[PDB]
């Protein structure tokens, strides 16, 4: 009831006519993030919104209060990780209890 | 940036062998490697990719120039005709005539 | 309401309690410590999404061979990547979360 | 893990949900206990400890093994200061503590 070379055939010359722009086919357009980047004043707001001081976020996030703030005034920049967990709460706050009851 | 293109027949079909959800895990993953489904000798062109989870899946895509797949048709790993030799030659024909033409 | 008898009172309730002549409502609070995670479960954890090393090493933000020493127990990930990584265990809505930030 | 335990006063227990919320206190008992010196010491006390979180003002002594004693709690504008001679008082009384922890 179905045929294989019918099917790629008509998927061919279907491909042949939207690329000639004759066509119109449902299509997905998709881009991959290269790297995220977050700047410190984002990482001291994100801090902010939950009334948390250094110390305790910077125990929540696994790391030290001096690299955190190290983070914040600009003098480090968070590795791939960090900055993943940091958008992750940033977008969805929920997490951070996720994170915190680990 | 890349972009799914996607014939009607694949379309019609995608649902029943594809959810959403591998899906969209089978575009990530194409996107990474496009060449990722091997050349199908003497059809000019034509990628085929398994893909797996019960029975696997297969795909039959071809690579466009500017990082365009477009997308043929699916079916199940229970396999349909292997193409004649006489087909792939017809579907190469094809594929030429489309090149030459650029 | 006087300050003075407040803290008189609770000082000497207080000083009864570290006696232990007397009860009071207390709370017993620990920290989050440190997290460790194995190689396999870090494989196991790929495997039950069925994703390659790249998909799952760009969603964790880090490059292929990088996964590749963890799981393959070769290299040991750093702190949030192990809390990355137990955040997607327990929650594995997470690991889309991260797909559409 | 370093663990820490909050004894609670009966007025400190009966006057805590009227201002802070178990949310807020949970948080509170985390930032004491990262840095059990938090809150600053009060003149002529000899070791009680005072802190405002915003639902202001939280009145605590600070123990050996990680223990503390929260007191009471209020407003930032609710009951008058301790007087030098209430002060007196309550150093006296601390150097009962001092003494009996040495």
């Amino acid at each position: 009831n179905r045929d294989l070379f019918a099917e790629l055939s008509s998927a061919l010359v279907e491909a042949k006519q939207h690329s000639e722009g004759k066509l119109t086919l449902k299509t997905h357009h998709v881009n991959d993030v290269g790297e995220l980047n977050i700047s410190p004043d984002e990482i001291v707001s994100i801090r902010e919104q939950f009334n948390m001081s250094r110390g305790v976020f910077a125990r929540l996030l696994h790391t030290s209060s001096r690299t955190l703030e190290n983070w914040e005034q600009g003098r480090s920049v968070p590795n791939g990780q960090a900055v993943t967990l940091l958008k992750l709460v940033q977008r969805h706050p929920e997490t951070l209890s996720h994170i915190a009851e680990l | 940036k890349s972009v799914f293109v996607e014939s009607t027949i694949f379309e019609k079909y995608r649902d029943e062998y594809l959810s959403d959800e591998e899906y969209r895990l089978f575009q990530a993953e194409l996107m990474l490697n496009p060449k990722l489904g091997d050349v199908i000798q003497g059809t000019g062109g034509l990628r085929k990719i398994r893909v797996a989870s019960g029975g696997s899946r297969i795909i039959y895509y071809f690579l466009d120039e500017k990082r365009r797949f477009y997308l043929l048709t699916i079916y199940g790993k229970n396999e349909m005709s292997d193409l004649n030799a006489n087909q792939r030659k017809q579907l190469m024909a094809f594929m030429e005539a489309w090149r030459n033409e650029q």
